[PDB]
């Protein structure tokens, strides 16, 4: 509140 | 999964150890904890990368961890005091603050003592199955005892004919306190073996109680007149009996 | 695509030029707020929004993972770098220009690629520092970026500025004039 | 001659018809390139360009990372949303409007206003004029307010009352501003 | 958001483990993590859901449609499934904070008991062995320092498809299988030759 979309890690650098 | 390095570690006060962990393959964020019992799970320090956002959580400024990685870390603990005793656990999911899976590795059972003096390798001895145990329910117990070690560091296993057995085999999942009394009291542990009638009457049958105890190393100082009570292995076997 | 409302929850930009990064929340084309990761707070752009609260450590786990996703795309691109774009330069009032009264200039520097600029304030050569503050990289959905800078100003007949803006996509800094009129 | 290399996450909400319609863009992009992207509208994670498509085939194989992306349409968008009703979306600056010859020319100075909704339309004696009419775009200050100057080409003779009509949500009424020859 | 679990839970083997947990101020963003710690070892994660019902191939999660209840389904109970069992809050903001758990034990399903107490010779000083007791009958710690009874761990003979009960004592006093645990204390059917 307010909340964050999350980027996730790229395969494997 | 996770690993972690060293399984153990008995140490003097003083003297500074260096924890390891490995994490999972493409898990960006790495937790250290630390666990007593009677106690729960105690969060030191995490990263995000080779970065650490959350530097509190550590008990002393003798507590330090890295990851330059960004893959493996290693934690810290100059000068180490009893304190500082715990099972040191190792966490990592793919990434932080997005609630993800914590998958844990094996920990490290660190001991800080304040002198060596109290530390002793276990005595190990295998009892043979008793007569009437044979023939009342045609079944032979075997019980092995490690006894009089110091600290509680032990791994007790069972190996017949040279090979290492599962089947029929209970090891007590905790060592008694010989003294419950002393401070530096000294532990014991018992562990029993079951096979068949026929298999403990038969005399080409080898069976031997292998305990892995943790201790010092070549690295640290003994000073008594005592034999140096080191990281090492105490068997104790018995041949089959007709 | 096509929608009442469009926000963004948020910007996360990180490039290997510092290397340096910005978190951003957007609604409708405006900053709602910024993350500044050097002093780990968050600044409010709209008062409103000053009642809520926005944990830091979203915006810097975020970057801590774009820097590891940017490392990832230079090593799967062999190294594909970003173009220069030439940037806009516009420089225009918030209201009508009196002679009296105050006002503010706004200094629109658009179609920023790659989101790297020095956008100054000028008057007779002099540098104008008094007065000017700047919006964050705002985003565009050519995946360009914009950035308004505004100089508080007492119009006057003879006293007249410049915009300086310096990016890598224009030869010489473009100087955008402003007279009194 | 300076080499950048730009990494780019927009966690995009698209919202209609207030609660009704609510859809969660997250796009990746390498410099200006979106390679891959999760659509709350698909579910899953697809590659843009053949760079995002090693990223959609992991994340995908993910059961965890895709039901925490399939998530984020409420977490994020219809979380978010709820403040925007109380703050952003309750925002309304009334526009100042004014009228200035530049004469043969008359230039209605609608400022300061927001949301962007606008209708702004001249008058000759309570006729209107269309053929002589220019607008500027709707300009963003960027400031969370917006400006438009809407001019017209006159030739005014004794009895000619131009009239500048302005309508937006924030007003009751319309606003009226008059210019007298 | 906290849960709530039984302290402890005594489950026959070869039957579905229904674990209760209850988190009536579970918050929308938090989701419903179970891990269990075998004594005393890394905790292992076992499964999480938000609203809807998951399976593992460890066990299966069922969420109330309100979220306020859980239930963790161990689908075929083992002595392996003997452990902590840790049902937990978690959001995004939080760090891992496990309860007190519920200590569930998987009781062997002991067929025909024979209770006996024997006496064994070190390949001194002896020791008594007391097994093939059935699992309702527990073993009390003991009274004396100098006279120690390991706690009953159930053993398993796979090849024989055959499981027993087993507890361990031995001493240095008066040099004593007959009078042993009379903490505990013995079924009469223990017999002593
Ligand atoms: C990368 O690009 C360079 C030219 O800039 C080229 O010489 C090289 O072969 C390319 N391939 C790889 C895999 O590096
Ligand atoms: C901004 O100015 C500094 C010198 O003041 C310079 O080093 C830097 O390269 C400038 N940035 C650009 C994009 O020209």
């Amino acid at each position: 509140a307010p909340q964050p979309e999350l980027p996730y890690p790229q395969p494997g650098s | 999964g996770v690993s972690q390095s060293p399984s153990n570690k008995v140490t003097e006060k003083g003297k500074d150890v260096e924890l390891r962990c490995d994490p999972i393959s493409g898990h960006t964020a790495l937790y250290w904890y630390r666990q007593s019992l009677g106690q729960g799970l105690e969060f030191l320090i995490y990263f995000q990368g080779n970065s650490a956002p959350d530097k509190s959580g550590l008990p002393s400024d003798r507590f330090s961890a890295e990851r330059t990685g960004g893959s493996v870390s290693t934690l810290t603990i100059q000068r180490t005091q009893q304190e500082d005793s715990a099972v040191y656990l190792c966490a990592s999911s793919f990434r932080a603050l997005a609630a993800d899976t914590q998958y844990f590795g094996p920990g490290t059972r660190l001991t800080v003592l304040e002198d060596l003096k109290n530390v002793f390798p276990p005595e190990v001895a295998v009892f043979e199955p008793s007569e009437a145990e044979i023939s009342h329910t045609q079944k032979a117990t075997l019980v092995c005892l490690a006894t009089g070690f110091y600290p509680d560091h032990v791994e007790l296993s069972w190996w017949v004919n040279g090979k290492e057995v599962h089947s029929g085999v209970c090891t007590d999942p905790q060592p008694l306190k010989e003294q419950p009394a002393l401070n530096d009291s000294r532990y014991a542990l018992s562990s029993r073996l079951r096979v068949s009638a026929t298999f403990w009457q038969n005399p080409r049958n080898h069976f031997r109680c292998q305990v892995q105890f943790y201790g010092l190393s070549e690295n640290d100082e003994w000073t008594q007149d005592r034999a140096k009570p080191v990281t090492q292995i105490v068997s104790a076997e018995a041949w089959g009996r007709a | 695509i096509v929608a009442d409302h469009v926000a963004s929850y948020g910007v996360n930009l990180y490039q290997s030029y510092g290397p340096s990064g910005q978190y951003t929340h957007e609604f409708d084309g405006d900053e709602q707020f910024y993350v500044d990761l050097g002093r780990k707070e968050t600044v409010w752009c709209l008062p409103v929004l000053r009642q809520f609260r926005f944990d830091p450590q979203f915006a810097l786990t975020n970057i801590a993972v774009l820097k590891h996703n940017l490392n990832s795309l230079i090593k799967r691109s062999n190294s594909t770098a970003a173009t220069n774009e030439v940037p806009e330069v516009t420089v225009f009032s918030k209201s009508p220009v009196t002679l009296g009264q105050p006002n503010i200039l706004i200094c629109l520097v658009d179609n920023i690629f790659p989101p790297v600029v020095n956008i100054t304030w000028l008057s007779n050569g002099h540098s104008v520092t008094e007065g000017v503050s700047e919006t964050s990289f705002l985003s565009k959905s050519d995946h360009s970026f914009f950035k308004i800078s505004y100089l508080t100003l007492l119009p006057s007949a003879e006293e007249s500025y410049d915009c300086k803006v310096e990016h890598w996509g224009l030869d010489k800094p473009l100087l955008k004039h402003w007279e009194p009129e | 001659s300076p080499e950048d290399f730009v990494y780019q996450f927009k966690g995009m909400c698209y919202f209609t018809n207030g609660t009704e319609r609510v859809r969660l863009v997250s796009r990746s992009i390498y410099n200006r390139e979106e390679i891959v992207r999760f659509d709350s509208d698909v579910g899953e994670f697809r590659a843009v360009t053949l760079l995002g498509l090693p990223a959609a085939e992991y994340w995908n194989s993910q059961k965890d990372i895709l039901e925490r992306k399939r998530a984020a349409v409420d977490r994020v968008c219809r979380h978010n949303y709820q403040l925007e009703l109380r703050t952003t979306l309750q925002r309304r600056v009334e526009p100042t409007v004014t009228i200035s010859p530049s004469h043969n020319l008359l230039v209605c100075s609608v400022t300061d206003f927001y949301p962007a909704q606008i209708k702004v339309r001249w008058f000759r004696n309570d006729q209107e004029e269309t053929a002589g009419v220019v607008s500027t775009p709707l300009i963003r200050n960027g400031d969370w307010t917006f400006q438009i100057l809407v001019m017209l080409e006159m030739t005014p003779q004794r009895g000619d009352v131009y009239t500048c009509h302005v309508e937006h949500p924030s007003l009751q009424s319309p606003i009226t501003v008059e210019w007298r020859a | 958001m906290k849960t709530t679990q039984p302290p402890s839970m005594d489950c026959a083997e070869g039957r579905a483990a229904n674990l209760p947990c209850n988190h009536s101020t579970i918050s929308g963003n938090e989701y419903v993590y179970w891990y269990r710690q075998i004594h005393s070892q890394g905790p292992q994660y076992i499964i999480h859901g938000l609203k809807n019902n998951e399976t593992n191939e460890m066990a299966s999660l069922i969420i109330t449609e309100d979220r306020k209840s859980s239930t963790l389904i161990l689908p075929h109970a083992t002595l392996r499934d003997t452990a902590v069992y840790y049902c937990i809050a978690f959001q995004g903001a939080q760090k891992l904070v496990f309860g007190q758990g519920t200590r569930l034990t998987i009781n062997p399903n002991i067929q025909n008991p024979d209770p006996a107490v024997y006496q064994l010779r070190d390949s001194d000083k002896s020791v008594c062995l007391f097994t093939d007791f059935d699992s309702q009958t527990n073993v009390s710690q003991s009274k004396d320092s100098d006279v120690y009874i390991t706690d009953k761990c159930v053993l398993d003979m796979r090849s024989m498809d055959f499981k027993s009960n087993s507890a361990v004592a031995w001493s240095n006093k008066s040099d004593a299988c007959a009078n042993a645990f009379n903490n505990s204390i013995i079924p009469e059917d223990t017999f002593f030759p």
